[PDB]
RNA sequence: CUUUAAUGUUUGAUGUUCUAACGUUGACCCGUAAUCCGGGUUGCGGACAGUGUCUGGUGGGUAGUUUGACUGGGGCGGUC
RNA sequence: GUUUAUUAAAAACACAGCACUGUGCAAACACGAAAGUGGACGUAUACGGUGUGACGCCUGCCCGGUGCCGGGAGGUUAAU
RNA sequence: AGGACCGAACCGACUAAUGUCGAAAAAUUAGCGGAUGACUUGUGGCUGGGGGUGAAAGGCCAAUCAAACCGGGAGAUAGCU
C-alpha cells in the first residue's frame, strides 16, 4: 500500500475545484520512493518505502532512532 | 547541510569544517563510505577532542600503509599469455578479474575494485599503460604486455 | 425447447453451495442475512 | 518449393502451398516438447485483451535454444523439422558429447552440416559468434540486445540484419525494418539468414485456412454501431470521421513510440 | 556617465566524463525438489528514465446538463 | 460460411487477397488506481489498428479546410 | 485431395397451411438448406452491468436488455390523470 513507513503518510481523498467551481473527487498520493538506507548497527543496507518528507527526518534524526521507533510501532522493515 | 568530514575530499576536503553539502550527496556517498558523520550540536563536541587530532594519525597510517604496500613490486610490470587470434582478434575480452588474480598470485597483494582500466579494457594485444588509484592523491603506473601464444 | 434450467447437482453445489458461499466475504454476508431471517434452508444442498 | 494447385473447386482455387521436401516426416523429439495451452486472447482477468485471436489446431511448444551457450562443442545437424510456433523451420542439432537441441535453421543449413558456437568458431553459416568477432558488413540473425538474454532480433523466416558500423564497444545494426540500432558488442549473434524465405508465397487460399491457424474474423468499425465503435452509424455507409482505434486513439499516421529510455540506442527511425 | 579589460562572487542554459541514488521482464549463487519474491556477486544503463505535488495544451474516451414562448396542430417563416 | 433465440437469413456480416498506418520488444495496444497478465514463451516474411473485399483491366486531378507527420526565425503563452 | 457432389442421423429454420382464450408463452404437418467441416455435440471451467460477449442484429447475457436481476437511498419527483 502507498503508505510511508516513517511518517505514516497515506493517500488522502479530496476535491479538485475547476474554474467553474465544479467538484470532482481526486486523491493526493504521497511522494513515496523505495530507498536503501545504510545502517552501521547491522552493517548492512535496509530497503524502505519512504516519502520525501520521510527521507528528510531520517537525514536529520539518527537512522538508528528511526529504526528503533519503527520497531516500537510494530512495523516490519 | 552541515556535516563534519573525516577523509580528504578533493574539492571541499578540510578535515572537519562546516561546509554546506547537498543532502543527497551526503546520504548516497559520504555516510555509507564513512567519509563523514552527521554532526548537529552533538558530534561537534566529540570531534573537537576525540577526533580533531586523534583520528588524524589513525587516518594517515592507512595512507602510509597503502603507499608502502603499493610499491611492493619493484619490477612494476605485468605479463600475461593469451591465445589471441591469428593476426589480431584476441580470443575474448578480459576485464580486471584475471589481472587482479595474476597480480595476487605473483606480485602485489591488491583487491579487486582497486584495479582501474583507463585505456579501454585491454583489447588489442601489445604494451599498454594502466593507472591504479590506491589513494585520493596517489597514482601508480604499471605496464601490461599481452603475449600471443 | 431447451428451457433455461438444466439441473446439475455438481454445478449447483459449486455455484451456490455452503463452501462456495463461505469462500468469499459477500457469500458470508448472504449466510448471515439468511440466519437473521431464520430460513430453514440456509443454502442449497442434498 | 512453391506449388500452385489446380482450380478443382472454390476454396482450393487460390491456395498456394509451400512444400518443403527435406522436412522430417515423423514425430518430433519428445524430450524437447512442452505443452502450450491456447489463451484465446484472454488474460489473467479473463477479459479479451487482444482481439481476433482464438481457436486453431492444437500445437506443442518446442524448446528452441536461442542462447547457444555450448561454446567450443561442434555439433552435427540431425534433420530439419516443422515447428508450428515459428514462421521458420527448426533444426535438430546433435552435439559431439551426445545431447540434442533445437535451433533456428538458416538458409544454407541442411542435414549433415557442421556448426559450432563461441569465438573459436569458423564463419560458416549457422555458427554463433559475438559481433566483435564477426566482420563488419556481414549478415546475421537471432541477435541479442543484452549478453545472455538469448536473442530477439531477426527470428522470423528469411530475416537478417547487417553490421553497418563498429563503434568500439558498440555495434550498429540495420534491421529489415530499416531501423539502425546500437547494440552492445559482447552479446552474441548467429551468422546467415533465417531459412524458409518463401513464406510470402503462401496465400492460405480460403477463409478457413486462417481460422485453424488461430485467427478469428475481423469486424470493420463501419459495420459496428455508434456505441461500440467510434465509427458506425448512419444510413448508407457514412464515415465522415477521421480513422481511429476502437478506444479513440487516432490511427493512420500517429506515432505511438514514447519510451525515452531506449532512445539512446536508436540512430535513425523507419523510412 | 558613454565606451573596455584581469583576479575573486552570484550563477544559469548547454556539452563531456564518473558512480554512490535509482532502473534492470541481463547473468551467476543462496534461501529453495521454486519460471514468483528477497538477499549477495557482477554486467549494462544512470542523475536520465520513472513516480509524487503544481501547472499549460490536448481530450465526446467518459460524465452531468442545456437546446424559449407565441402559433387558427406542430415545424419552417415571422414576432417578443 | 455467419446474423436480428420469438414477424426481416438478405444486396447485410465474414471471407481469402490488397493497401495504408503503428510497433525494435520492458514493443505498440488492451484489461488493471497498482502489482501483474494478454499480445507471446512471438519479435518486422512478426504483431495491432483501419479501409477495401476472389480474380481480370485499372484506381485520374486537388494539400485550401479538418487531421496527421516534420521544421523552425519571430510573436503569444502557466506554474515558478 | 476437396470450407467437393447427391443424401439419412445430426444441426439449421427458406415457403405454405394449421394453430393465436393453441397440444406448445414460436410448435406441428408437407416440402426446403448444410451434412469431413469456418462442422456438430456431452462434461467442466473463464469473461459481471456504464460491464461482458458479439462473422456486428443495439443482437445475446436464466421466457425481461438503447444498459440484466435483487435489496436499499425511497413514501425519489410528478405544474399531470
Amino acid at each position: 500500500s502507498r503508505v510511508c513507513q516513517v511518517t505514516g503518510k497515506r493517500p488522502v481523498t479530496g476535491n479538485n475545484r475547476s474554474h467553474a467551481l465544479n467538484a470532482t473527487k481526486r486523491r493526493f498520493l504521497p511522494n513515496l520512493h523505495s530507498h536503501r538506507f545504510w545502517v552501521e548497527s547491522e552493517k548492512r543496507f535496509v530497503t524502505l518505502r519512504v516519502s520525501a518528507k520521510g527521507m528528510r527526518v531520517i537525514d536529520k534524526k539518527g537512522i538508528d532512532t528511526v529504526l528503533a521507533e519503527l520497531r516500537a510501532r510494530g512495523e516490519k522493515y | 547541510m552541515q556535516v563534519i568530514l573525516l577523509d580528504k575530499v578533493a574539492n571541499l576536503g578540510s578535515l572537519g569544517d562546516q561546509v554546506n553539502v547537498k543532502a543527497g550527496y551526503a546520504r548516497n556517498f559520504l555516510v555509507p563510505q564513512g567519509k563523514a558523520v552527521p554532526a548537529t550540536k552533538k558530534n561537534i563536541e566529540f570531534f573537537e577532542a576525540r577526533r580533531a587530532e586523534l583520528e588524524a594519525k589513525l587516518a594517515e597510517v592507512l595512507a602510509a600503509a597503502n603507499a608502502r604496500a603499493e610499491k611492493i613490486n619493484a619490477l612494476e610490470t605485468v605479463t600475461i599469455a593469451s591465445k589471441a587470434g591469428d593476426e589480431g582478434k584476441l580470443f575474448g575480452s578480459i576485464g580486471t578479474r584475471d589481472i587482479a588474480d595474476a597480480v595476487t598470485a605473483a606480485g602485489v597483494e591488491v583487491a579487486k575494485s582497486e584495479v582501474r582500466l583507463p585505456n579501454g579494457v585491454l583489447r588489442t594485444t601489445g604494451e599498454h599503460e594502466v593507472s591504479f588509484q590506491v589513494h585520493s592523491e596517489v597514482f601508480a603506473k604499471v605496464i601490461v604486455n599481452v603475449v600471443a601464444e | 425447447m431447451k428451457r433455461t434450467f438444466q439441473p446439475s447437482v455438481l454445478k449447483r453445489n459449486r455455484s451456490h453451495g455452503f463452501r462456495a458461499r463461505m469462500a468469499t466475504k459477500n457469500g458470508r454476508q448472504v449466510l448471515a442475512r439468511r440466519r437473521a431471517k431464520g430460513r430453514a434452508r440456509l443454502t442449497v444442498s442434498k | 518449393a512453391v506449388v500452385k494447385c489446380k482450380p478443382t473447386s472454390p476454396g482450393r482455387r487460390h491456395v498456394v502451398k509451400v512444400v518443403n521436401p527435406e522436412l522430417h516426416k515423423g514425430k518430433p523429439f519428445a524430450p524437447l516438447l512442452e505443452k502450450n495451452s491456447k489463451s484465446g486472447g484472454r488474460n489473467n482477468n479473463g477479459r479479451i485483451t487482444t482481439r481476433h485471436i482464438g481457436g486453431g489446431h492444437k500445437q506443442a511448444y518446442r524448446i528452441v535454444d536461442f542462447k547457444r551457450n555450448k561454446d567450443g562443442i561442434p555439433a552435427v545437424v540431425e534433420r530439419l523439422e516443422y515447428d508450428p510456433n515459428r514462421s521458420a523451420n527448426i533444426a535438430l542439432v546433435l552435439y559431439k558429447d551426445g545431447e540434442r537441441r533445437y535451433i533456428l535453421a538458416p538458409k544454407g543449413l541442411k542435414a549433415g552440416d557442421q556448426i559450432q558456437s563461441g569465438v573459436d568458431a569458423a564463419i560458416k553459416p549457422g555458427n554463433t559468434l559475438p559481433m566483435r568477432n564477426i566482420p563488419v558488413g556481414s549478415t546475421v540473425h537471432n541477435v541479442e540486445m543484452k549478453p545472455g538474454k538469448g536473442g530477439q532480433l531477426a527470428r522470423s523466416a528469411g530475416t537478417y540484419v547487417q553490421i553497418v558500423a563498429r563503434d568500439g564497444a558498440y555495434v550498429t545494426l540495420r534491421l529489415r525494418s530499416g531501423e539502425m540500432r546500437k547494440v552492445e558488442a559482447d552479446c552474441r549473434a548467429t551468422l546467415g539468414e533465417v531459412g524458409n524465405a518463401e513464406h510470402m508465397l503462401r496465400v492460405l487460399g480460403k477463409a478457413g485456412a486462417a481460422r485453424w491457424r488461430g485467427v478469428r474474423p475481423t469486424v470493420r468499425g463501419t459495420a459496428m454501431n455508434p456505441v461500440d465503435h467510434p465509427h458506425g452509424g448512419g444510413e448508407g455507409r457514412n464515415f465522415g470521421k477521421h480513422p481511429v482505434t476502437p478506444w479513440g486513439v487516432q490511427t493512420k499516421g500517429k506515432k505511438t513510440r514514447s519510451n525515452k529510455r531506449t532512445d539512446k540506442f536508436i540512430v535513425r527511425r523507419r523510412s
